[PDB]
């Protein structure tokens, strides 16, 4: 019986550069009152080896939510390229958008980004040094995969 | 209390005298007449010295971990003060992990490793911890004596523990130790149906109960699906439609069959995308090295299927198939290898056999598990022990009725017959759903304490040539600890007063699949190196 | 038949037959010729009394059916403009032969079969005893016949000797009945004309007769006002029901369903299902359980009102009558797990405090009468513990077996081990073999087993296969059989006790779900207490009476091709 | 302006095999109470030749009768046959219905009834004797014919 | 899941004199069609002291039944005085509606009679024999009794 549930998302800027700052439309139905301010994240996952690269691109506090079919917007910094590694700066890799309530998360609508050349040289001959000026960042919109847990709403 | 603690750290009684009073040792000669006669008076204060222990270092830790342009100091063991009173506690903290007299070894390692990645203070009188380089220098003093656990775990937290700068400031040695870790890791039918309207009746439920599947395979991870709404008015006409031709045991096999295929289940592309995929279903992430019962994954279909079908007829029958399957999995032979002569021709009849041990285990924990979600759901609810009194009407309605499975029998058998790490860990997530009010049955008291004596008695130290392999023993502590850090565990229950188990039957793959909460460890390194990088 | 002819040319004697059929130990007196002719038949033991049994059901065939001005009419002020009530279109001889003992036919063949019945069914050879004695009354109540190769019964003087005969060696049985059924048989026309001596003993037994809640309970405050509210609901639809449940056309779902499902949510929600069983079994037993002249009248009349099914025999399957009936289903609609199984748990709580009273019964010391209330307070507490654990076991029996219950006769012989092996691992709802097993070695046995009847009767067909119910089932059978009433060791049964025991094990063993051949399968204290009298059993076994009607009926039918009206439509 | 106004008459049982009685439910209106007595009296045409072989079924009294919408059901008994005269009462004859009131008739209705055989040879072969054992009467058309006279309702 | 369901019965002029004969129309609703005839029954109580005095009116046959919602009545004939005894004859005794289907019986809607005497002098001074001439019936048609049984409606 979470209060706060959470429906479609629509990424804007689904094709973009790799600069280009992330942008997500979460319509969340919150049920009832609450008594604190949700804390929305994005983890960019920067190299799929291991957690040690990933990216806290910004957190937000909002919580102006009386019950009803709410909106916002995400806009966060795209991720430093020099923390990524090589190998995964090239290939495909995963943009999770978490949600924090008492500091406890309840969702990890996730998303499936790829990471292209645009110009066929490149592709052609893919660079030993990656260049991020010239990488192309699209967002795989039409397949999220959402997770869901039980956490306890009380008063306090 | 707080005197014994003060006694303690201004050495009068040395922390091995202690810690062996704690353990209930019998007595011996070597004792010492003066810590003899002390620890014997305070026996009336024992029971209760380790966890205010416990909860001194939690309060203590609250100034130098948040809650429970600016530098970066970096840590050096150099500016360090009262370095003598640190080390003694280290050193106490230590024999007590040791010495299983903390319920989870996994949340004490936690807890050390939160100290030892500690990034900023937040805004006996004297604090024990008056800045990063205390506390850093307590973790790293604690965990050089925990190796054989930390060499164990996972070849990757074993890297980022050995890139750890605070490891090498401060213990080059265990980083030459868990160097050469990570070095070596990566070395590595027309009569069942009576009649025949009944039959085709039972044709179509499986139609729609498969096409309901379909439909949530297809749109279980969609925003805004809700298990209800999509399918609970199909699934009660499914459960009145089985009921009116009495088919619920067709139908209850055919479901436990599916659950159990189900849940138990370039080419450098596919291997990452397979670790990114790993990535999306990863644990709740909020934290805690001892979270709450869940259904991950496919599991969870089912669970909220129960949850829907709210049908007496279906839980019934599913009880009893769930009860008859785990009894017949318990009973398997497994004839394990026989460690006779060192040939490698052998080889793959080694991973067969484990491979076999592995599914069965895996199976009885996901069989398991819905029994206790289903035997308990009548009583499983927000309402904790009603009081100290006026409780005895409920014990006497809830004592009556017996067990759905016979769990106390099975847990002495297995223990008996040393198999142990074959009934255990389902009997754990069995127990894992109970309610408030079930750890108080003279039943289930005497199951607690049988754990509780099995989890005393299982040392991360000692080796008599063949008694229990040591990565049996992680697994088998890691899961007992988590049961008893569950809230409908009371805390006070734990501070009151040949074979297959022989045989290695337990691999790294085994152990992070059965308990998919030792990987916090690497998390909490991977955050710090975030962290020190944003 | 060849046993049965056998024994009608008198070669092997009735009582040697029937010691032998018993298992008795063969004593120095057995006869050489006929031990070796029962030796020798054994083979076809264990079949011969039902055998016996199907053979006068056949032969019965032919003795019963089968197997200037005028009125004025007030019309009725019911004009209800409604319905059809509407305008419309421009409208703008066969004689009773009486029975005679002179016309009799093969009268030592008769004799001979009559005395062969009555000695099986006074040794509990037979099942259920009343089912034979009202085959032995339809048999006395034969009007006319309907259009080993001769049949037995040639005409209703044939019958009628062979159900008097039969009648004549059971008096107790009769003696102990209804004052009503007394009174029947006392005026019964067929037994003066057969058997003078009996009809007026029974006169003289008739004669004999006629001579005689909190805060702290609830956790937290939600919960609490949420119970109350639900409470009264429940109270508001047991109202609603107790108005309306007579009324033609009141369906208890459409009436009841959507409210007893959205109480059962609101309660599963807040966690208070203990305390709203604990109130439903409160108010079950308060309920259940529970001019002069005219308000004796119109008690009559209401229980004529009220008597069971017509059509059931002396058999009648397993009902909920009255107030039961609302409760039953109560329980069908709500068909909550969560309810079910708090209610199993209360009612066997209830049944294990209940059934281990100690209730001490009166020392029978000294003939004085001023200890008068003593004795009533006594038997009245007694005859109230056994009615309310009749009912609690009943209601147990109904939920545990719920869920397995269907029109699902045994699958077939084979194939089905993995059925028993599906249903053989949940241990019973309620211990009732070891319950059983106590009651029977401490002797309360008139406690223990009606109760145990009850909870069985709701068994399901393949509750006979499993072990432990298997044992039960024999335990039982053991007991039945070691209950004759003829016998007496100077204190071990009083007679009431004995009828109503085996009055109850043998409808149990009458019923379709235990199987037929189970029962012909191969074999201080509350008890000897005056604890049960003749308002006890007719309360626990409401077919007896079926008796009476019987009776009564020829009376009436004494005194008196049907029509072929065409419903109409819609 | 009439006290009485008859508002239907269903037929009961109108598929039945023969000696089955007649029965009808009768919905009539009452406006103002009047004193005296209705007579309800049935009538079945025996033979279509005349009126000396019509016999009276019977002939019911009715009261009181109070204001408002009353009814009742008739059961009439199977003609004799001892007066039928020939195999002309199996031709389709009628029974109709009559109120006397104050002693005078004010209403007819016309029901014609196929008197039909049961056996199948007893149409392809019928009996000259009038056979009873199997008939189909009561059969009624349902045609409400209502021939409404000017009874005179006096006062006395 | 009764084959055949019962729905509001109405008594016919339930005010008559004791020779009156009974009407009842009962609205049964049968939901699929059945194969055999339903048997209903008239079940008088002489006597309340016992069955034994008990008069079946008549017993019809109701048939075929096909699904739908269907009526009809039951007149009987009056109960014969002679049977009645002398005490219960001026008293309250009741009249079973009984039905069943293959021998069984799943319904038995019952109804409380009386039976009182019209003109005062007979009241104020009950004649020691009853005289059935002038005694009245009224049947209590607001309280109706009914019973209903479960019974197994198969083919065969």
């Amino acid at each position: 019986m979470a209060k706060v549930q959470v429906n479609n998302v629509v990424v804007l800027d689904n094709p973009s550069p790799f600069y280009n700052p992330f942008q997500f439309e979460i319509t969340f139905e919150c049920i009832e009152d609450l008594s604190e301010d949700l804390e929305w994240k994005i983890i960019y996952v920067g190299s799929a080896e291991s957690e040690e690269y990933d990216q806290v691109l910004d957190s937000v506090l909002v919580g102006p939510v009386p019950a009803g079919r709410h909106m916002f917007v995400f806009q966060a910094d795209a991720p430093n390229p020099g923390l990524i590694p090589d190998a995964d700066a090239v290939g495909v890799t995963v943009v999770l958008i978490t949600c924090t309530y008492r500091g406890q998360e309840f969702i990890r609508v996730g998303y499936y980004v790829n990471n292209e050349y645009t110009e066929t040289e490149l592709r052609e001959n893919p660079p030993v040094k990656p260049d991020f000026s010239k990488l192309q960042r699209n967002i795989l919109a039409s397949n999220p995969r959402v997770t869901r847990f039980h956490i306890n709403w009380e008063d306090n | 209390m707080a005197a014994v603690l003060e006694s303690l750290l201004r050495e009068e009684v040395s922390v091995a005298a202690v810690v062996r009073w704690i353990a209930r040792s019998t007595q011996g000669s070597e004792d010492n007449a003066g810590e003899a006669a002390a620890l014997s008076s305070l026996r009336a204060l024992r029971k209760e010295f380790v966890p205010f222990l416990l909860n001194f270092l939690r309060e203590q830790s609250s100034r130098v971990l948040p809650q429970g342009s600016l530098t970066d100091e970096p840590a050096d063991p150099a500016r360090v003060s009262s370095r003598q009173r640190l080390e003694l506690v280290a050193l106490v903290y230590s024999s007590c992990i040791a010495e299983n007299l903390v319920p989870n070894l996994f949340l004490e390692l936690f807890f050390v490793f939160q100290l030892l990645t500690a990034r900023r203070m937040v805004t006996l009188e004297s604090p024990l911890f008056q800045s990063i380089h205390d506390c850093v220098f307590f973790a790293v003093q604690v965990l050089e004596c925990h190796f054989q656990v930390l060499s164990n775990l996972d070849k990757g937290t074993l890297k980022l523990l050995a890139e750890n700068e605070r490891l090498l400031c401060f213990s080059p040695a265990l980083q030459g130790r868990l160097r050469a870790a990570y070095e070596g890791s990566v070395a590595v039918n027309r009569a069942n149906f009576s009649s025949d309207r009944a039959f085709h009746t039972f044709k179509k439920q499986r139609d729609v109960f498969y096409e309901v599947l379909r439909e949530w395979e297809d749109h279980h991870e969609e925003p805004g699906w809700d298990f209800e709404k999509g399918l609970g008015s199909r699934i009660r006409a499914m459960m009145g439609q089985l009921s009116a031709a009495c088919s619920h045991s067709h139908f209850v096999r055919l479901f436990q069959k599916q659950l159990l295929q189900m849940c138990q289940s370039g080419a450098d592309k596919l291997g990452r995308l397979w670790r990114l995929q790993e990535r999306l279903m990863a644990p709740q992430s909020s934290g805690g090295p001892c979270p709450p019962p869940t259904f991950p994954g496919c599991q969870g279909f089912f669970r909220d299927f129960i949850l829907s079908a709210s049908s007496f007829q279906f839980n019934q029958h599913l009880m009893d198939s769930l009860s008859l399957k785990i009894q017949e999995l318990n009973g398997l032979a497994l004839p394990q290898h026989e460690p006779n002569d060192e040939d490698g021709e052998s080889d793959v009849d080694w991973q067969g056999e484990r491979k076999q041990f592995a599914v069965v285990l895996l199976s009885l924990r996901l069989l398991a598990k819905f029994l206790g979600f289903v035997a308990f759901l009548p009583y499983r609810g927000p309402e904790p022990p009603p009081t100290g009194e006026l409780q005895d009407s409920i014990l006497a309605l809830r004592s009556q009725v017996p067990p759905v499975l016979d769990v106390r029998t099975l847990l002495q058998r297995g223990l008996q017959a040393r198999r142990a790490v074959l009934t255990v860990p389902w009997l754990v997530e069995f127990l894992s759903f109970a309610d408030h009010v079930v750890p108080l049955l003279e039943y289930y008291r005497d199951i607690f304490t049988l754990l509780l004596r099995l989890h005393r008695s299982l040392v991360l130290s000692q080796e008599s040539e063949g008694k229990m392999c040591f990565l049996n023993k992680l697994l088998l502590l890691a899961v007992l600890g988590w049961l008893f850090q569950i809230p409908t565990v009371p805390e006070d229950l734990f501070f009151l007063e040949h074979g297959l188990d022989n045989a290695p039957v337990v691999d790294q793959q085994l152990l992070y699949t059965c308990c998919p909460y030792i990987g916090e460890l690497r998390k909490l390194l991977a955050s710090w190196v975030s962290g020190s990088s944003g």
